[PDB]
RNA sequence: CCCCGGCGCGCCGGGCCCGGGUCUUCCCGGAGUCGGGUUGCUUGGGAAUGCAGCCCAAAGCGGGUGGUAAACUCCAUCUAA
RNA sequence: UCAGUAACGGCGAGUGAACAGGGAAGAGCCCAGCGCCGAAUCCCCGCCCCGCGGCGGGGCGCGGGAAAUGUGGCGUACGGA
């Protein structure tokens, strides 16, 4: 819902920086961990 | 045509030409090549010596392209080139001999049967027999090997 | 890169980690029915490299097939023939147990198309296979061109004509000198061609 | 001397110019990459060794190399596969000595 | 039963061969059908050649046929690369492509490279939009002459390099064809054992030396 | 699968066409074939190419 | 004379913002599968052509094939599950 | 066509392919994986416009859902980014 808003505002900003965010998924996180681009990894126990 | 065959002439003759005593029974003696080592042994031994038994090494997966080697004798050697090729060489004076390439004619080995005309020739082939090369050398020619 | 580790991890089936997981899971699989809808692929890495995608219209089924050979089903072991055909035990079925698993899943869900299957465990009595099936009438399948092939009527019951990967292994297909039996597409195809008399008009 | 191409012998063959080109990319299949080596060394840390590999290593510790190969060959199946396997376990045993020495 | 002198015959008629007899009474009707599909196809792709894509030259394998060349499946990536033709663009302009085929020698590679360049010189290319020509397209004058081609494109033929009569030299007269062949077979037959004997010989004397 | 069809050597078939043409130019043979050619001006009978149109 | 089809030419609203050559740095593969033993069937496939059961059970310049089992060694050729 | 041939076979009766060669036809491709892209992906519901006997296209919904246990774009051994 709020990504739709950002794009609409980007259109308004156009008609006239990426904040930090978590990274989900074992495929995304594994690649980050191999690249040393992750500072803390949280793993579900189940 | 069936009008020219024995059946038409055998109408009215009992037994149809197979005899009254022996008759024409289904398969007396067996079917096919039955009895070769038995009641049919004389025919096989008499007319097919060597039929039974084994001889020589087996060779699995024989590829008959590997042993392709068509041969030509010397008595046929000059047919592989036109007639004017021979007459021109025989009558010229510089001593130049024509080139006969037996591979182009579809042969690989040159054999020695026959005699050559007294005319120098350069022969190209993959293989020669010993007598082929001597006979080719006796007329002033040379043997050329190709791969 | 997680799918790489899982693929490599599942190659160490005699490791302590894998032995524990296979042992407990075979036990769990053994407490259920022979045909069982599964909620998700037990092996996400293996399933997807066999053509599975995590989208609506792909379903997973777990099948339990009894291990061992094919006993000839004749009464009291009598075959009524020549000694060459007196065998009752030590005979084997022409197709694999993975194939039989796909056929049992395929026959049950006649409205689904069987994509592939994989091995999830086995004990002395049971082999366990998960079978990937596709609903050929869901719109996540019909509207995607890459998967429109399996909605065609020529692809009905692939597992029952030896067209799946597991099914097609018992057909003796392949290129080269090892598979001269099935030149022409199949054993019968090779046989027909080799056992037909060509009588040309002018002969 | 005079020498001709021949259909027989060590230099048999019709003579052509050999042309050198990069090997087809299909010919590198099965070449170990530093990332794939890293992933395999990680799984080896999590998983460990198989019971037959461990038994083979016990044979190699007591310097029963000939018996170690026969056990491995009987288990993996072929001489070449066993020769490669025996070497890896010996490398593993050698590494463990060095680590302990450290 | 055999009767006097005769061949021993083994006809293969011990199966149900009558259930699988393939008559050929549809042969003329097959020939008409095949031809009628060649004509409707020639009309469909005109002015493109009816035969199809241009094929390369290749030497037949084995020693029974390597003296002959024929039409291969398609030009190789090395051939197309040397001829400056993009492999994906090759099929669009009548050229066949064979990713499998390898070029082992230069001369065969060059022969197909030249064959491509000759073909590209005969290509009459119609613009994508007829009213809007483009860079590579043929001029409007040579499009009025574009007519469909019958038969294989640039047919492949076995040509023989004729050699004229020359005076035989003493070096050639002296050459020994039979001996050269027989010795060559012996050398290629005893090479491995001879090398082994040389190796063992050195070892035997070395231990005496040292 | 009775053998309905027969091969005839091309050299013989061409021979058979030469024999037919040679025979066609002899009044005795064309008469003896039942044709009423008792008043055709000549044998062979050649007419101008206009009749082709 | 009716109908269906096909092939062409224009407009509206859409999607695509697309390519080639050379350098530089990177990345690259299908596992209870292969292979091995044994058993049964199967094949022209013969110290075992293919298939299957059971047991064993991989590797990564590795693996498969190279029509006689096997070791050492070069080559060639493809890239399985 | 090779070829009733290499081979199989109480090596008896019998059985029995393939490569090469000449023709018919001719067409090539796609994933997983390895990566990078704010999941960029998909299904269903309601309203509006066109079409509506092959139920589709576009616009709008802090409408529901699938999907990070991995959807879509690029990309697949002929190498690719
Ligand atoms: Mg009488
Ligand atoms: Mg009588
Ligand atoms: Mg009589
Ligand atoms: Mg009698
Ligand atoms: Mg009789
Ligand atoms: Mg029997
Ligand atoms: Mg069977
Ligand atoms: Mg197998
Ligand atoms: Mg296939
Ligand atoms: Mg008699
Ligand atoms: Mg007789
Ligand atoms: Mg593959
Ligand atoms: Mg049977
Ligand atoms: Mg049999
Ligand atoms: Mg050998
Ligand atoms: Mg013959
Ligand atoms: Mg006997
Ligand atoms: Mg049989
Ligand atoms: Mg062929
Ligand atoms: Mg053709
Ligand atoms: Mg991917
Ligand atoms: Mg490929």
């Amino acid at each position: 819902q709020e990504k739709k808003q950002r794009l609409l505002a980007r259109a308004e900003k156009k008609a006239a920086k990426r904040p930090p965010v978590l990274r989900a998924g074992v495929n995304t996180v594994t690649t980050l961990v191999e690249n040393k681009k992750a500072q803390l990894v949280v793993i579900a126990h189940d | 045509p069936s009008r020219l065959r024995k059946t038409r002439k055998l109408r009215g003759h009992v037994s149809h030409g197979h005899g009254r005593i022996g008759k024409h029974r289904k398969h007396p003696g067996g079917r096919g090549n039955a009895g070769g080592m038995h009641h049919h042994r004389i025919n096989f031994d008499k007319y097919h010596p060597g039929y039974f038994g084994k001889v020589g090494m087996r060779h699995y997966h024989l590829k008959r392209n590997q042993s392709f080697c068509p041969t030509v004798n010397l008595d046929k050697l000059w047919t592989l080139v036109s007639e004017q090729t021979r007459v021109n060489a025989a009558k010229n004076k510089t001593g130049a001999a024509p080139i006969i390439d037996v591979v182009r004619s579809g042969y690989y080995k040159v054999l020695g049967k026959g005699k050559l005309p007294k005319q120098p020739v350069i022969v190209k082939a993959k293989f020669f027999s010993r007598r082929a090369e001597e006979k080719i050398k006796g007329v002033g020619g040379a043997c050329v090997l190709v791969a | 890169g997680a799918y790489k580790y899982i693929q490599e991890l599942w190659r160490k089936k005699q490791s302590d980690v894998m032995r524990f997981l296979l042992r407990v899971r075979c036990w769990q699989y053994r407490q259920l029915s022979a045909l069982h809808r599964a909620p998700r692929p037990t092996r996400p890495d293996k399933a997807r490299r066999l053509g599975y995608k995590a989208k609506q219209g792909y379903v997973i089924y777990r099948i339990r097939v009894r291990r061992g050979g094919r006993k000839r089903p004749v009464p009291k072991g009598a075959t009524y023939g020549k000694p060459v055909h007196h065998g009752v035990n030590q005979l084997k079925f022409a197709r694999s147990l993975q194939s039989v698993a796909e056929e049992r899943a395929g026959r049950h869900c006649g409205a689904l198309r069987v994509l592939n299957s994989y091995w999830v465990g086995e004990d002395s009595t049971y082999k366990f296979f998960e079978v990937i099936l596709i609903d050929p009438f869901h719109k996540a399948i019909r509207r995607n061109p890459d998967t429109q092939w399996i909605t065609k009527p020529v692809h009905k019951h692939r597992e029952m004509r030896g067209l799946t990967s597991a099914g097609r292994k018992s057909r003796g297909l392949g290129k080269g000198h090892k598979f001269h039996h099935t030149i022409g597409g199949s054993r019968r195809a090779a046989w027909r061609r080799r056992n037909t008399l060509q009588l040309h008009r002018y002969r | 001397a005079l020498r001709y191409p021949m259909a027989v012998g060590l230099n048999k063959g019709h003579k052509v110019t050999k042309n050198v080109s990069k090997p087809r990319h299909s010919r590198r299949r099965g070449r170990l990459t530093k990332h794939t080596k890293f992933v395999r060394d990680m799984i080896r840390e999590v998983c460990g060794f198989a019971p037959y590999e461990r038994r083979a290593m016990e044979l190699l510790k007591v310097s029963k190399d000939k018996r170690a190969l026969k056990f491995i060959k009987k288990r993996v199946g072929t001489h070449i596969r066993a020769k490669r396997k025996r070497e890896e376990l010996s490398s593993v045993l050698a590494a463990m000595r060095k680590a302990a020495a450290k | 039963a055999p009767s006097r002198n005769g061949m021993i015959l083994k006809p293969h008629f011990h199966k149900d061969w009558q259930r699988r007899v393939a008559t050929w009474f549809n042969q003329p009707a097959r020939k008409i059908r095949r031809r009628k599909a060649r004509q409707a196809r020639a009309r469909r792709i005109a002015p493109r050649p009816a035969a199809g894509p241009i094929r390369p030259i290749v030497r037949c394998p084995t020693v029974r046929y390597h003296t002959k060349v024929r039409a291969g499946r398609g030009f190789s990536l090395e051939e197309l690369r040397v001829a400056g033709i993009h492999k994906k663009v090759a099929r669009t302009i009548g050229i066949s492509v064979d990713p499998r085929r390898r070029n082992k020698s230069t001369e065969s590679l060059q022969a197909n490279v030249q064959r491509l360049k000759e073909y590209r010189s005969k290509l009459v290319l119609f613009p994508r939009k007829p009213s809007a020509p483009k860079k590579g397209d043929s001029s409007a004058e040579e499009l009025k002459l574009a007519t469909q081609l019958t038969g294989p494109v640039m047919p492949i033929r076995n040509v023989f390099k004729k050699e004229k009569a020359r005076v035989i030299t003493e070096e050639e007269k002296n050459f020994k064809a039979f001996a050269s062949l027989r010795m060559a077979r012996a050398n290629a037959r005893l090479f491995g054992i001879r090398a082994k004997r040389a190796k063992e010989a050195a070892e035997q004397d070395v231990e005496k030396k040292k | 699968w009775r053998r309905w069809h027969r091969r005839v050597n091309t050299t013989q078939k061409r021979y058979a066409i030469c024999s037919a043409l040679a025979a066609s130019a002899l009044p005795a043979l064309v008469m003896s074939k039942g044709h009423r050619i008792e008043e055709v001006p000549e044998l062979p009978l050649v007419v101008e190419d206009k009749v082709e149109g």
